This record gives structure tokens, sequence and C-alpha cells, in this order.
């Protein structure tokens, strides 16, 4: 039990209400005070003028803390010899001598504590606990260099073999270790202490006794070694447990139920930290990218407009046929970076070097297609602009534009959005303090450059280029053609689902080891669904397949999922497009993992044993080299 | 928090003598997590 | 207590509402579960050197149907009883307490409720629109048909039982 | 809360302001003997069903009748009793006015003990000519009587510096009284000798006296504002047998009457309405060696302390108590359960919780102690 102790308020052993209990202090138990400490560590001052005398509370110590601090002290006890050499902490802390055993009421609140009377509970004050932690922490602090040098000595040559046993005369090891160990090391100064510490840590190292003669194993950690050791037919126990636990953690993180829901799920609960994406706006096709607009082509009347930024400077620019813009409505916050490096934009009538390119934002109630003569432009200002530079190009008699990082942040909250009729647009093009004659400059825009978009929110999700408030994860399966996937926005739901499913794929690969066309517990869920579905009645010609064909198809489905985790999204996928298969696999993964009973696969075990035996052989060869090049007397 | 009043009371949120003095040796936790593994519990 | 239609009554001597033991609370909740959605009456009075609380109501097939849908027993909030500090004299029990006849509005509501009860077969999901706080629909549909009540006003019925 | 079967409310109340006192003068005594309508020293108590006068309560004077009832030769009905009492008290007034003329004795303080003893001796037909010279105080009420001697031993007895006086009745029964279910309880106050009172001027002298005197029956004391100064009350072995199926001795009856008076005063309390005394409950000081945990006296002490601290009953208290109500209350007290409150009686003094609304510890000067950790 934990919490704090409670005592009666003086009543004659008749406590019938939580109003007759008060919290215990060190005056009620005088042995828990600061002056009654045994002070074997010398921490508390002996001067009577320096030791305080005030009332501190009490807390209850639980068995978990007792055992863990008791093992923390044995961590220090691994190095008693060097600690003796520096005259540090001559007496072991012995946590159990700090607690006080009292029969009292135990609890966090009085109402609970009243109905719970316990006998022989251990209590302590905060001050003594802090002192004990400080003593261990100081003893640990005094051993940093010694531990590092000890680890260097252990790791200089292999002292552990994966399986079996190896050997070497110790004189050869000592000669090599004298030859190679650093001069700064404390091993050279204090050899015997290091020898005893290594003999305690490692059971392999055994020191013969000159007085008597008996040489024997003296390590203190054999049980943990047996927990790590491999049997001659199976891997170690601890490694299997660790692997299965890691796979379970991945499945838990992937949220198998969120990605298999048949009812709408809110956007913030479905989302994950996104990634930026790159595009070329000019090269996109407008019927695929639903988030672009373009003025009708074959128009034969270019027009010019003027526009002023937030400093009032006037700028001239021209719109022509083919000019493209981007809808800035219903796309959530987003950051744009545009880079024109490597492109020319060179004509005989216009040279880019020294010119300026800018982002221009338009607000108007008229669709961008129906624009002409500058009367339809509406309210507009320049956001940002930058000046270009030209350099020689690999192609002879041409030149290219140096790098740029033209940036703009779109935050939907600031703009008024008062009239739903209103439309917002964004464009990038040349601007100049002199009017650009249409004959000289013919390029519709400068959208022929690399464009990186990064989301500015983590609770916003779109589909196909328009934001939604909720999604049904089971309705995204098999609904994207490849062309619609390279034109979606970085905050798309498909990317979130793919990234969530990648963890399921990783967990399955970690747990399962099956070759081509072999059944596994993680591939039969598809098989049962395939059988039941092929029995049913829909429309069209039925085909019946035996159990072997179905098993092969299910295995191929699972492999195609693991290798490429975005097939669930892809339209017209062979078998993984159906939502039943996805739901069955996702649900069955948890049951498959939870019912392992400390086991592994046959192929893994056999390969692992062969590998370990090869490792011992190589280790033995190296030790033969060492014993041969450093002869013993 | 807030301000209030009662005829008889034990502590004064808006009163004098209260201490607010964060420390490293004090810290603040409630119950962030517990170990409920299926292998451990049977 | 054997007939489907009848009266139910309980009586507690020297009530302890302030720190009610689980026995009395469980008994009152059992009476509430037997006759749910029926008029309930209480009385506090002295009899033979004691103070006694009496609670009375009437049961019916609708109450049995609502009872069959429960898995656990939801307990009550005893604040309203522990506030009481007066005397209420008791009254003779009568099966048919009403003495004038139901109003035509009540008859129209009963016609609508009978139609709802007849329409719903067994094990059919029901979507009820505009249910009141008291959730009458739980006594009309069978005991194996899940229900979804939609209303603008907050509900009074428990959720986990 | 709940105590052995008695339900308690969830709010606390208490009186706030005491009322000052006026002394007793010869003019006041003459007016009391006059017994004009509406100002008489008695008050009738009526049966709650039939509505007939069945008893009377005696105010001051007439608090000294301690003899057998056939010695006074009383009539039987209320009206005959009134006429007889008026006619006797008139002659008593003339006898006391012959000694102290109203012309030059109208504002003088009169001894209460001597007044009660004089009235009793006049009504019982014994010699009282040794009482009149003591009517008007000269030094102090108790000091004048501690020194008289054995001459007046029929009324007052002095054990050195402590004055023992036998307690007088406060209720008187008529002939209609029949131990009915609707008759008002009299709490054994209508008997010959239910108790004896010991008066002194300091509590230390009283404790020293009671060290070498019997205290098994139980000793009760008011701390807030005792009637005639400091005194202890010792209960005799007479019993109350009007509340069946119960038989209650004198100590528990007095404790019960005081407890019910305190509860009723708690309920009907306003911050600007003075009361005669802020704590009407008795405290049992010496004699608590012989109280069983399952006895009625222990639970009566618990109820007394609870009523002191401001608690209220959940049931309604009638304006005029009746025997069935009292029997029901006593039956509830003895039932099964535990004392859930954090208050337990203790001989040495009385406990006032920190959150208690009572201000009795500021009114008095010795007897009540406030506990800070008790909430």
């Amino acid at each position: 039990p934990g919490g704090v102790p409670w005592i009666a308020v003086g009543d004659e052993t008749s406590v019938t209400s939580p109003g007759a209990l008060r919290r215990m202090t060190s005056k009620d138990i005088p042995e828990t005070a600061i002056i009654n400490t045994d002070n074997s560590s010398g921490a508390v001052p002996s001067e009577s003028a320096l030791v305080p005398y005030i009332d501190e509370p009490l807390v209850v110590v639980t068995e978990h803390a007792i055992t863990n601090f008791t093992k923390a002290e044995m961590a220090l006890e691994f190095n008693r010899e060097f600690l003796d050499k520096m005259r540090v902490l001559s007496v072991s802390p012995k946590y159990s001598d700090l607690l006080t055993y009292v029969d009292c009421y135990v609890g966090v609140s009085a109402r609970q504590a009243l109905n719970n009377f316990q006998k022989q509970v251990p209590v302590i004050t905060p001050t003594r606990q802090t002192m004990y932690v400080d003593s261990i922490q100081a003893a640990l602090k005094a051993l940093e260099k010694w531990e590092i040098d000890l680890r260097v000595a252990q790791t200089l040559l292999p002292t552990n073999v994966p399986i079996g046993e190896v050997s070497c005369p110790m004189q050869s090891v000592v000669k090599l270790l004298d030859d190679q160990l650093p001069d700064d090391s404390l091993i050279r100064r204090y050899p015997k202490e290091a020898a005893v510490a290594l003999a305690k840590r490692n059971g392999g190292i055994q020191w013969m006794d000159v007085s008597e003669g008996t040489v024997m194993n003296e390590a203190v950690n054999a049980v943990a070694a047996s927990a790590l050791a491999p049997s001659a037919s199976a891997p170690p126990l601890e490694e299997k447990s660790k692997l299965t636990e890691q796979a379970m953690d991945l499945v838990t993180a992937a949220e198998p139920e969120i990605i298999a829901s048949l009812a709408p799920v809110p956007a913030p609960v479905f989302a994950i930290p996104p990634k930026p994406a790159d595009y070329n706006v000019r090269t996109l096709r407008i019927d695929e990218a639903t988030w672009l607009r373009m003025i009708p082509k074959s128009m034969n009347t270019p027009f010019q407009i003027q526009v002023t930024d937030n400093t009032g400077t006037n700028w001239h620019l021209n719109l022509r046929g083919g000019t493209r813009v981007v809808n800035l409505d219903q796309i959530a916050p987003m950051r744009f970076v545009l880079d024109l490096g490597g492109k020319s934009y060179k004509e005989t009538s216009w040279d880019p070097n020294g010119k300026k390119v800018g982002f221009i934002v338009f607000q108007s109630k008229i669709p961008f297609e129906l624009w002409t003569a500058a009367s339809q432009i509406g309210q507009a200002t320049v956001v940002n602009y930058v000046q270009l530079y030209a350099e020689d190009s690999s192609f002879t008699a041409q030149s290219i534009i140096a790098t740029t990082s033209l940036a703009y942040n779109y935050e939907p909250e600031q703009l008024n959005k008062t009239d739903p009729e209103m439309n917002y647009y964004l464009l990038a093009t040349f601007i100049d303090s002199a009017a650009i004659t249409p004959t000289n400059m013919t390029q519709p825009d400068v959208w022929d450059a690399l464009l990186t978009m990064s989301p500015l929110s983590a609770g916003e999700v779109t589909v196909k280029g328009a934001v939604v408030s909720e999604v049904v994860p089971a309705d995204l399966i098999g609904s994207y053609t490849p062309e619609s996937l390279n034109a979606s926005l970085p905050n798309d739901a498909a990317r979130c689902m793919i990234d969530r499913a990648s963890k399921i794929a990783e967990a399955i690969k970690i747990d399962d080891d099956a070759g081509p066309d072999e059944y596994s517990p993680n591939s039969v869920p598809i098989q049962g669904q395939l059988a039941i579905s092929q029995l049913e009645t829909g429309y069209g010609v039925r085909i019946f397949n035996p159990k072997g064909i179905l098993s092969k198809i299910a295995s191929r489905a699972m492999q195609a999922f693991i290798g490429d985790p975005s097939t669930i999204i892809t339209q017209a996928a062979p078998v993984l497009s159906d939502k039943n298969n996805w739901i069955a696999l996702a649900q069955g993964v948890k049951t498959s993992l939870r019912t392992k009973s400390l086991s592994a696969g046959v192929k893994t075990a056999v390969s692992k044993l062969s590998s370990s035996e090869s490792i011992q052989n190589w280790t033995q060869g190296f030790l033969d080299k060492v014993s041969a090049h450093f002869p013993a007397p | 928090m807030g301000n209030a009043s009662s005829i008889v009371q034990t502590i004064n949120v808006t009163g004098d003598g209260n201490v607010f003095k964060p420390s490293a040796e004090t810290s603040s936790t409630a119950v962030p997590s517990l170990s409920l593994s299926p292998g451990m519990l049977n | 207590g054997s007939s489907v239609t009848g009266i139910e009554t309980i009586s507690i001597e020297n009530p302890g509402f302030s720190n009610m033991t689980q026995a009395a609370r469980i008994g009152i909740s059992g009476l509430c579960a037997n006759v749910g959605n029926a008029r309930k009456s209480i009385a506090i009075y002295e009899s033979h050197g004691a103070r006694v609380l009496t609670i009375t109501s009437r049961r019916s097939p609708a109450s049995a149907r609502r009872k069959s849908r429960l898995r656990y027993l939801p307990l009550i909030d005893p604040r309203s009883l522990e506030v009481q500090a007066r005397t209420i004299l008791p009254a003779d029990p009568v099966l048919f307490e009403n003495v004038s006849g139901a109003s035509p509005h009540v008859c129209l509501t009963m016609m609508y409720n009978f139609e709802v009860s007849s329409a719903v077969y067994d094990g059919d999901v029901v979507l009820d629109l505009g249910t009141g706080p008291e959730a009458k629909i739980l006594e009309l549909i069978p005991a194996t048909s899940p229900v979804t009540c939609v209303d603008i006003r907050p509900t009074a019925q428990p959720s986990g039982c | 809360a709940n105590v052995w079967g008695v339900r308690l409310a969830d709010s606390l109340s208490s009186p706030t302001i005491e009322t000052r006192t006026r002394q007793y003068t010869l003019h006041d005594l003459c007016s009391d003997l006059d017994a004009n309508p509406g100002r008489e020293p008695w008050k009738p108590l009526r049966n709650q069903r039939t509505n007939n006068i069945v008893a009377v309560q005696l105010f001051r004077p007439l608090q000294g009748l301690v003899l057998d009832t056939q010695l006074y030769g009383f009539p039987g009905a209320f009206d005959d009793w009134e006429r007889f009492m008026r006619e006797k008290l008139r002659v008593l007034k003339y006898e006391v006015l012959r000694i102290y003329p109203i012309s030059n004795y109208s504002n003088e303080h009169v001894n209460v003990f001597v007044a009660n003893a004089l009235v009793g001796a006049f009504l019982s037909n014994q010699a009282f000519y040794d009482l009149l010279p003591l009517l008007i105080i000269n030094d102090t009420m108790i000091g004048d009587l501690l020194g008289t001697g054995a001459s007046l031993s029929q009324f007052f007895q002095s054990h050195g510096d402590v004055l023992e006086v036998a307690a007088g009745r406060k209720y008187l029964q008529m002939e209609n009284y029949s131990n009915d279910d609707d008759d008002p309880p009299l709490f054994a106050k209508d008997l010959s000798d239910y108790a004896k009172a010991f008066y002194s001027d300091t509590y230390e002298v009283l404790d020293r006296f009671f060290w070498t005197h019997d205290s098994s029956a139980g000793v009760l004391v008011h701390y807030d504002k005792p009637t005639n100064g400091h005194h202890y009350l010792l209960g005799t072995l007479t019993q109350m047998v009007s509340a069946p199926p119960y038989i209650i001795n004198a100590t528990d009856a007095m404790l019960l009457e005081s407890c019910l008076e305190q509860f009723s005063a708690n309920v009907r309390a306003r911050p600007a309405q003075p009361v005669t005394r802020l704590d009407q409950c008795y405290h049992l000081r010496w004699g608590a060696q012989y109280v069983g945990e399952d006895s009625l006296t222990y639970r009566l002490g618990v109820l007394s302390l609870l009523a002191t601290n401001g608690y209220q009953l959940a049931r309604p208290i009638p304006r005029q108590l009746t025997n069935r109500w009292l029997s029901s209350f006593v039956s509830q007290i003895m039932s099964d359960g535990v004392n859930e409150t954090p208050l337990w009686p203790q001989e040495r003094y009385v406990q006032i919780a920190y959150d208690s609304p009572s201000v009795v510890d500021g009114a008095t000067q010795y007897g009540y102690v406030r506990k800070n950790q008790l909430r």
C-alpha cells in the first residue's frame, strides 16, 4: 500500500467518521526525526547548533521502491575495491535501516484511509530519502573515469562468445593488454583492483590463489546469464520476449481500430505530423489537379494591370492567355516556397537578369476564366518579390537563373471570408516599375519552377483537394488512381492512412518469417474472407477455387502489402482493394500477436544457431592468433 | 483560481502566509502510467 | 407479487439517509426497477415508537419489459429524501387510483404508442426522433432491439446499465 | 448524520445574544403575591386531545414546595386551586408588609431562598417568624444563611461553607392527570424529593466537598448562567413511570428535559432575538465511574453534547410535548447503531468544535474548551 499514514485525533479507539483522523507527523513517531538518524555515512553534522529541529511529514514506501533502491546500492557494490582506495563511503547505505515500521491508517484521503487499518507499514520522511539518494548519487559520481576505463579494458578483446566456450592462456592476454591499453588509464595504476572487479563482472576470468591454490567461478550474476544464454536448439528467452513486446508496441501505436472504422472519424483524431511535397504547377493537368484554375486558351488580347504592396510601391504586370492561378479557399493553412533555379526564360526581346518575380494575391467575385481588360481584377496586392540573377548554362549559347526561395504563408483565419461569393487567387510572375510591353514578354507566368508546399496545421485533412471535417477510413480503400495521388495536397487523408498502415506492415515483417507462397497466421484472415465471398451470390460469373489456390493468393496479397504499403489506397488493386480483406487483416493482427507463447519461427532459429556457431569459430581463431603472437613464458 | 467568502473557513486562497516555491527535489507527478501487460497479469 | 399487474410497496424503520447502508439503497433501487416510469409516492410517519418511510407504486407488463433490458441495477441519488425533515401521513392502497377517466389527449398518445409497439418486430434497430428525457420508447420496443434516441434536450436515463 | 437511530439534519444553528438580568426587589415580591390576572406565578398545562387542564407549572415564588401533598390540603380542580392560592397569598402579602412598609423599602434586594422558604412554611402551617428578618439581603445571599446555624435547619443546612437546599417542584399535578398518552411529561419534577442542590461561591470548594461525599447517582451542573449562583445537583432514586414501557430515574429525566429544551431553542433561533441562556444542557461531572456504554446515561450525554454544539433533529418537535412522543424518542435512542459524530463526552469539560456556530465560550469564563483540530 502507498500514500500517507493517518492517526486518530486522540479518540478512545472509536473512529467512526473521517473527521476524527489527522495526518501523522514526526512528532507522533519520534524515531523518524532528523536527530535520530544513525548517521553511519557521516552526512548529518555532529554539531548541535547546525542540526534543525522541526516537524516534517511522513510518506509510505512501497515494495517496488525498496527493491529498486536496494539494487541501486548493489550497483555501487560492484566497485568496492576502488571505492576503498579513495576512502569514499566506507559503510554501505543499507536502505532498510532508514524506514520506520508503524501500525497506522494508510491512504491518500481520509475517507479511504478510515476504512483501511494496516499493521507494520514502513514510513520515512522526505529529508532522509533525499539524503540516501544523494549518498548513492555521489558514490556513483566518483566512479566515472574508473568505469569508462574498465569498459575499455573489457571491450579491447572479445570476452564473450555467442555460444559454446573458447580459451586462451591468460599470460598472452595480459601481455596484449599491457601493450595496447592507454597510458592515461587507471588500470595501469591499480591492477589488482581491476582484476577483482573484472572477475566479479565476468565468470570467465578466474584468478588462482597463491596461498591455497583453488581457482573457481566467482561471478555474482549467473541467473541473468542463464536468462541470456541460448540453448543448443532455440534462441535466448529474453530476445524473444523483447522482439514480441516491440511488435506489440508498434501495433498499439498504429491504432488498428482507427484505420478500420466504418463510421466517420474526426480530422484531428485521424491526422499525424505531415511532410512537405514538391510539384511543378505548369506541368500538372488541370482536370487532375482540382486546385488550379486557368484562363481560357486561344485568347488573343493580352491585358496589363497595376498593383501596390503594403509599402504603397506601384508595380506593373500583364495577364495573357494560358495564365494559371491557385485556389486559396478550402485548402487549410499552407506554406509555399517557389524555386526557379535551372530555368531560362530567355528571349531575344526580354532577358531575366535584373528582373523581379513576385507573388500576387487576388480577391474577386468573378471566376478567373472570365477575366479581361483589368476591370475584373478586384482588390489585389503584392505579397513578396525577389530579384533574379543569370549564370552560364551547360547548353552552349544559353544561360540559366540562379536559385531562389520565394516564400509565402497562407493562413485562412486572417482573411475576412465575409461573402461566400468572394474568391481568392494566388499567382507568381514578373513585375517591374516600368510597364511590360506584351510583345517583349510572352510567357504567361513563371509557374515553370519547383514548388514545395508544407502544411501549417495538424488537425486539418482534405480529400482530392478540398478540406473535410470527418473521414470514413474504410471508404478510402481502392479509391485513388495513381494520377490522383501525385496531385493531392500534403494534408491528404491517403498519406495519413498509408503512414499509419506502414507500422502494421513493419510489425508483421518483424514477427513473421515466411518464404514465397507459404501460409502464415497473418495471411489466413484474407483466405477465410475469399472463401466466403466466392460462395456468395452477386452478379456475374462465379468461379470456385480449392484451398491451395486460395492460400497462394492470400499469401501473395500479404506480401504485396508488406513490400509496398500504399496498395490499399490504389484503385483496381488485385485483392487488397476490397475493404473486407483490409478490415479482417487489421483486426486479426492483434489476435495473432497477443497469443504467442514465448516462441519464434523455425527458419529464424536454425539460421541463428548456424550464425552463432560460425561466430564462435572466428572468435577462437582470433584468440589463437593472440596466444601465438604473445608467447607465454 | 478565484475569490470567495465564508463565515468560518480553514484556508485562505487569497490570503497571506501561503507558499509557492517550486523545487527540483519536490517535482510533480500523479500516475502517468501503469504496467498492465498481458504476460504479467494472468 | 405474482400477478403481472399489481401494487408494490416497501417500508423502512428509522431511515439513515445521511450515510445510507448499501442494503436500503439497493432495496429502493430494486423497487424503482420493478415499476419504472410509473407514479411513485412516499410517506414519513411514526408507528410503535419508530419513524418509518413507506414507498408505493404500481407495476405492469411495460415495467416487466423495461426490467428485462437491464444487466445491472442503477442506484439512486438519496439527496431528495435526506433533505426531508417533516411528517407525511400515509394513505390506503388502491389498484385503480384514478377516479375520472383518461383525457382524450392521453388516449391519442396511447394509440400512437400502441402503433409504435406493433410496428417494431424482434431484433430490429430503431431510430427514434424527438424522444423525451424519460425515454418512453424503452418500454415499447422489444428487449433485444438496439435503439438510438435523438433529442435536443439532455437525457435523464442512465447509460451503463 | 445518524446516532444510534436518531436522524440529524445537515445544518447547524445556535442562539447568539443573551439577555441581561434584573434583581428581585420587595416591590416585585409584593406584585408577585398580588397575583393579578395575566401576571400570576403559575401557568396551566392542557391535555392535547381532550383539552382539559391537567397540571400547572410553578414560577418564582412557589418553587419551594417539598412536602407531601396531603400536608398542603390542596383542592382538586384548577379553579378551586386558583381561588385557594389567591386567598392564601393575599394574607401572606399583608403579613410581609407589616414588617417592611412599602414607603421606604420599595427598592431593596430580597433573598430568593428566604422567599421560597417563607412561602412554603406559610402554606404548610409551620412557624416562619425566624425567616422574616432574613428577607432583605445585607452582605450576600449565601453568606447570610451560612452563619445562621441549626435554628433554621428545617429549611437550610450548611456543611461549613457550602449550603445544601432541597430542590423544589416545578410542576404540580391536578386530579385529572391519569398517565395518559396525551398528557405532558413532568420528568419526575412533581415528586417529594427528586434531587438536592449544593450551593457555594466557587467550583473548587464544591469539588473538594464532593471528594469526601457520595457521587454514585451522578452530579449535574450548569456552566453558562446558573439560577441562584454556582451549584451542583445530585439526583435521588425516585423514578418516572409515565412513559411506558420505560422507567427513568431522576438523573436521566433531568438530562433529557434539558436536552430537548436545547434542541428546540436551536431550531427556532434568530441572530437578533435574545434568549435566557445560550446553553440549557446539563453536564455530568462526578459519578461517571458507573456508566455502561450501552446505558441510557451515556447516550444522553452524547445527545447533550451534540445539542450543545448546534445540531438539530430531523423530526419535528411539537410545541407541547406529550407522553407518546417522549416514549417514541426514547425508543429511538436505545436502538442499534453507532455514534457517527466525532464528539464523545468527557468528564473534565465540554468540547466545542472549531466549526461550531455556538459562541458560549466567549459568553462564560470557565467550562467550555474549543478544539482546533476537531472539525
